[PDB]
């Protein structure tokens, strides 16, 4: 039961340092929470059955590139959890993290295991649901600003329209109040880009990053959507762009 | 200036008797997104308005099922089903289509058988005294804060609305020049200066908080008692 997109945002109070999405903090990891390396693959497998279910009858139980991106974006996550990678520890996925020590071991080398025995299994857990953490959240993030764009603008469009020649911007509640429900959603949408660019940075940079096709938190969404526009996107997140003028200014 | 008007309850309500207060106004409450802005309160005889249908029919949360919303758009409707007594009390309507907000005379009834505001104020004529609206909650930022001035034994009057947030103000065009409103953020606390006291002045005031996302007013303040 994976409640629809977009009736949770991302949250930037758990952890300041990045913001985590409402896909991550449903993941199903419950059986994780429950050789030992064959041991291990088969708990996971379950978490990994039921979790790539869910999002498939989240997605209407249609085949279509969101749902791609709910198995890619997902299947990404455990690995996070398996090698001790993951970002989004809170609650019970400390649990897991500490499950796992004992299973693979504490030891200095023992990092390493955990990323060559997911390395193996990745193919095969991949099948049972049918690159770093930041850089997976920037393009669902990103797939994110798209499509919540155009309801909030169009949202905006019916309370605020028509010279009724000034605009309805003034004068009329309805849109002064429209028009501070859109202020919350670019504001929240700015706050988080700022707080998750950073974490895209902070990576990048502290950490060596072999992938140059990507140096910026811009060049994420270049790659994953077609008609982005580094300029517009500016604009737009600052409240500038040639709609919030239009609609929101009285003069 | 838009006409509001309510009917008045000839006869004392029995308990359990439905009954429906009908409300009327003077300019089609539509709007261009094709939704009637309206609301309908009920004072309790000694206490704060509180909000009970919002939007037309759709319901308020936290009241009864049994009040219903209806209406053709200038023509609306409440509906008290098995009428309890806790309900006694006054009725208004507000509608939205432009400034100023309108709450009408209001409808009585009978039985047949939060928002931190500054304490009272007196002083004399020709005077100013500011008086605060604290919101504990975090959404006093986020919120409108609205005021409305209640004077002894009459109906609602419209002051204005001020956003803590980008600091923007709506003002009755009654009360234009004997409002002041501001807003403080730190400490989440809302202002009205009212300007130089005329004896018509005194009355009780109080603070609504309107959420920016539904926009009814749901939290209301103890109240100011103003005295010339």
């Amino acid at each position: 039961y994976k409640r629809k997109r977009r009736e949770r945002d991302w949250d930037c109070n758990t952890k300041k340092d990045v913001c985590i999405p409402d896909r991550r903090y449903q993941l199903c990891m419950k059986e994780l929470t429950n050789f030992r390396k064959l041991y291990l693959k088969r708990k996971l497998i379950y978490d990994a059955a039921v979790e790539g279910d869910l999002l498939l009858k989240l997605n209407n139980y249609r085949y279509n590139k969101d749902f791609c991106k709910d198995i890619r974006w997902s299947l990404g996550d455990f690995g996070d959890i398996i090698m001790g990678t993951d970002m989004e520890g809170i609650g019970y996925s400390k649990v897991v993290e500490n499950n796992l020590r004992s299973i693979f071991g504490t030891d200095e080398k023992a990092q390493q295991r955990r990323k060559q025995w997911w390395n193996e299994s990745k193919a095969q857990i991949w099948t049972a649901m049918m690159e770093p953490q930041i850089y997976r959240w920037i393009r669902e993030w990103g797939r994110d600003y798209v499509s919540e764009l155009p309801t909030e603008v169009q949202k905006l469009k019916e309370k605020c329209d028509g010279k009724i020649t000034d605009k309805k911007v003034c004068k009329v509640p309805p849109c002064q109040n429209a028009c501070k429900s859109y202020d919350q959603w670019i504001t929240r949408k700015k706050n988080q880009w700022d707080v998750l660019s950073n974490k895209f940075i902070s990576v990048k940079n502290a950490e060596k990053v072999q992938t140059a096709g990507i140096v910026t938190p811009y060049d994420i969404l270049k790659q994953e959507l077609d008609e982005f526009n580094e300029v517009a996107f500016e604009n737009e997140i600052n409240k500038r762009d040639g709609a919030y003028i239009e609609l929101c200014v009285c003069s | 200036d838009i006409v509001i008007t309510q009917d008045e309850l000839s006869n004392p309500v029995t308990s359990g008797e439905s009954v429906s207060i009908s409300c009327r106004s003077s300019k089609s409450l539509l709007y261009q997104d094709g939704k009637t802005y309206l609301n309908w309160f009920l004072q309790r005889p000694g206490q704060s308005p509180q909000l009970l249908i919002y939007l037309m029919s759709t319901r308020a949360s936290g009241v009864s099922d049994r009040f219903s919303g209806s209406g053709s758009g200038t023509d609306f409707t409440l509906e008290i089903s098995r009428v309890e007594a806790e309900d006694v009390g006054v009725y208004y309507c507000q509608q939205l289509v432009e400034y100023p907000l309108t709450f009408g005379a209001g409808t009585k009834l009978e039985l047949k058988r939060q928002l931190q505001q500054s304490g009272p104020e007196l002083v004399k004529p020709g005077a100013s005294v500011k008086i605060s609206c604290k919101a504990s909650g975090y959404a006093f930022i986020s919120s409108w804060m609205n005021w409305v001035k209640q004077r002894p034994g009459k109906g609602l009057e419209w002051i204005g609305r001020i956003y803590p947030g980008d600091g923007d103000t709506h003002y009755n065009g009654k009360f234009k020049g004997k409002a002041t409103l501001t807003a403080d953020k730190s400490s989440s606390t809302a202002y009205m200066q009212l300007s130089s006291l005329t004896s018509e002045d005194s009355a009780v005031y109080f603070c609504a908080r309107e959420e920016t996302a539904t926009g009814g007013f749901d939290y209301w303040g103890q109240g100011t008692t103003l005295t010339v």
